């Protein structure tokens, strides 16, 4: 185990004026022209700093994000 | 093949498919227009999927950031925060290519025998697990609070349940 | 850089959890398994969380 | 660490209005914050990419590091603000002057405006959130003076800003 992941990029960038930088295969001459999949390979990182700020946010264990069902419990189930 | 070449190198080289190939792709998966943008529904709430699922694992057992559990201090966190990230990885990669051979060899292979020494609570993986599953599914059926990606209007249930099915072998595998 | 960092909780019917932290009076009420922590501490620029973001929007451009 | 529960919880709760709903309007922000700031700052990028393009605001890590870092800060002195239902700390310890230091650095204005403006409709969202019981956090019910409230504590942030 390295740590290492597929990062998968999306890029469906029609009207788009910046310079195409990656792609180096034939055109299609439609908009499959402006857009583009990028894949690497990447160790992922997570920080100290983060996970703390993330333990402080979990830690009202009360609040979710909106419109979705609620699982919290008060009591230790595992 | 390009994209193996990239997971192989395990380098940070990147493969690119625009143009001329990207339409080619799109005729060798199904429904391919429909699966990049499943994809992106995964890849661009990345940081808010792992955030939401580790945090329902927690509201359901606060023990796992009390003093001994699974995730109290920052360096186990981080850890578990990476983990949820990395296998979200691995199933995005399995949608892009219509296929779960490189997360099986590449994430799972091994990956219970490693929580099991490290003692990792199997039940916290579950609801990691099965929440990451739902909010992907959500954001990918236009169920969830948020809509940022911009879609035709149509049924995407095929995609779902085959991104349901890589989640259901991580659960398998744990 | 330093900012109010606040925990609400609300602890009815937590027991693993000994409420030690407030030492004021008590009421015999509900109010009493209940809290707000308030602490001003740095606020961290986090790189990996930069990062992840910065991805997030690479795959989300509008034009 | 300020603690207070019991009996100073109680009271708090009759020295500013909607005292349950306060609390818990600054919990639904709190056990939230890392989505409302990304999605924020985020946001300001998605609408406009040339943040992220060469020489962009917020362009490398290490800039959108200090940012998002940033939207945290903001979004943690409103949450202050709610709390105590003053904007007097929000104002003097973290808007004055902090116009003049983006000027210094170049953080561009509208980009910061646009932060605020999905930040503040963000914040809103979990106050009004009319979601079904069954998959709310609190009970059901009318939190629109504090939403108008907090609404207002961010158009303090843009005014400054
Ligand atoms: C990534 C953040 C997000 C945005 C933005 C958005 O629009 N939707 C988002 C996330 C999202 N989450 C779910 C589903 C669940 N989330 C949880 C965890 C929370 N519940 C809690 O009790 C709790 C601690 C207090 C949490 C944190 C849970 C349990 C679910 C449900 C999982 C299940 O078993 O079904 C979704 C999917 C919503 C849907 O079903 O359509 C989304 C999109
Ligand atoms: C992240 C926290 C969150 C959870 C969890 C949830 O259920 N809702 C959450 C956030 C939320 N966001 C908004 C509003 C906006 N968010 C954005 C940014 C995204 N839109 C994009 O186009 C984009 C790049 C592709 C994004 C990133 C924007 C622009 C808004 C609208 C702001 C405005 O001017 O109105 C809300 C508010 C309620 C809503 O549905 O709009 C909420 C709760
Ligand atoms: C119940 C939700 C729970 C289970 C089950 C479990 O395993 N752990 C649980 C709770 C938990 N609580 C904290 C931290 C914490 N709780 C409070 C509120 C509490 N303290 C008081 O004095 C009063 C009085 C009204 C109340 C209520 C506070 C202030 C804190 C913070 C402590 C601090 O460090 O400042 C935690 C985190 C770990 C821990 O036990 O400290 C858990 C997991
Ligand atoms: C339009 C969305 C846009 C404006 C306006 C702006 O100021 N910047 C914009 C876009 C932008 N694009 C990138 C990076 C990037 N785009 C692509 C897709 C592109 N490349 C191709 O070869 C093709 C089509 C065949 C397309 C379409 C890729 C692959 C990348 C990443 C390149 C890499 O480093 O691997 C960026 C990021 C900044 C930068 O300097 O790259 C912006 C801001
Ligand atoms: C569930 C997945 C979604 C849903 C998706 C649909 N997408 C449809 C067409 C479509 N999508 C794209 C962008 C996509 N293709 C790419 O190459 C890339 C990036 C490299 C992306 C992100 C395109 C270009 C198209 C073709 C139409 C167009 O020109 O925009 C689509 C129409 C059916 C189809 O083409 O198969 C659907 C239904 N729709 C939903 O309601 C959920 C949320
Ligand atoms: C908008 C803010 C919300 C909404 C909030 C409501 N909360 C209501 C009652 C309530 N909330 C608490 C918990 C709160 N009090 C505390 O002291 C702390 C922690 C320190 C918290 C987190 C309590 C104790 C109560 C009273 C009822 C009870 O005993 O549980 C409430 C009912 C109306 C009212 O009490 O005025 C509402 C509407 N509800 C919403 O739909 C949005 C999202
Ligand atoms: C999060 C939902 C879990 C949780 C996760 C933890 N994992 C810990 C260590 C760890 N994880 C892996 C697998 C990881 N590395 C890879 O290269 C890949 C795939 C390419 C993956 C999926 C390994 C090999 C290790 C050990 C080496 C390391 O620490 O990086 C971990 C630390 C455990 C400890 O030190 O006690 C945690 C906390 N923990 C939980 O409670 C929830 C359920
Ligand atoms: C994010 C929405 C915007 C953005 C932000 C940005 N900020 C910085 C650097 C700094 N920000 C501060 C902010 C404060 N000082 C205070 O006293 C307070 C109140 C508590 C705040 C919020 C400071 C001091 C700095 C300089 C120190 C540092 O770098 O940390 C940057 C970095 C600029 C650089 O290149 O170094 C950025 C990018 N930029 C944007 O474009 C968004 C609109
Ligand atoms: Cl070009």
């Amino acid at each position: 185990f390295d740590g290492l992941a597929p990062y998968v990029e999306t890029f469906n960038n029609r009207g788009c004026e910046f310079p195409k930088s990656g792609y180096e295969g034939p055109a299609s001459n439609d908009d499959n022209d402006e857009m583009c999949v990028k894949v690497s390979m990447l160790r992922v990182k997570v920080s100290q700093s983060y996970a703390a700020k993330q333990i402080q946010q979990f830690s009202g264990f009360k609040e979710s994000g909106i419109d979705v069902k609620q699982i919290s419990n008060v009591k230790k189930i595992y | 093949d390009a994209f193996s070449k990239v997971i192989t190198s395990a380098d940070g080289k990147a493969a690119y498919v625009g143009g001329a190939d990207l339409q080619a792709l799109k005729k060798f998966v199904s429904e391919g227009n429909k699966r990049m943008d499943s994809v992106n529904a995964i890849v661009s709430n990345a940081s808010c999927i792992v955030s939401d699922s580790v945090s329902g694992m927690v509201c359901e057992n606060p023990s796992l950031i009390a003093p001994n559990g699974g995730v109290y201090t920052n360096r186990k966190m981080a850890a578990c925060l990476r983990d949820a990230e990395i296998i979200l990885r691995y199933v995005s990669y399995s949608l892009l290519s219509g296929d779960s051979s490189v997360l099986e060899d590449r994430c799972l292979n091994g990956l219970k025998e490693t929580y099991a020494s490290l003692g990792v609570p199997a039940a916290g993986n579950a609801r990691t697990i099965s929440i990451m599953k739902a909010t992907v599914i959500g954001f990918i059926t236009n169920n969830s609070q948020q809509k940022k990606l911009s879609t035709p209007a149509g049924d995407c249930s095929a995609l779902a349940s085959e991104v349901g099915g890589y989640f259901d072998k991580v659960s398998s595998a744990l | 850089l330093r900012a109010p960092i606040i925990t609400v909780f609300d602890a009815r019917g937590c027991r693993e959890h000994k409420n030690r932290e407030y030492k004021g009076p008590k009421t015999g009420t509900q109010d009493d398994e209940m809290c707000v922590k308030v602490q001003y501490e740095k606020i961290a620029a986090c790189e990996d969380t930069a990062f992840i973001v910065l991805k997030e929007c690479l795959s989300e451009m509008k034009s």
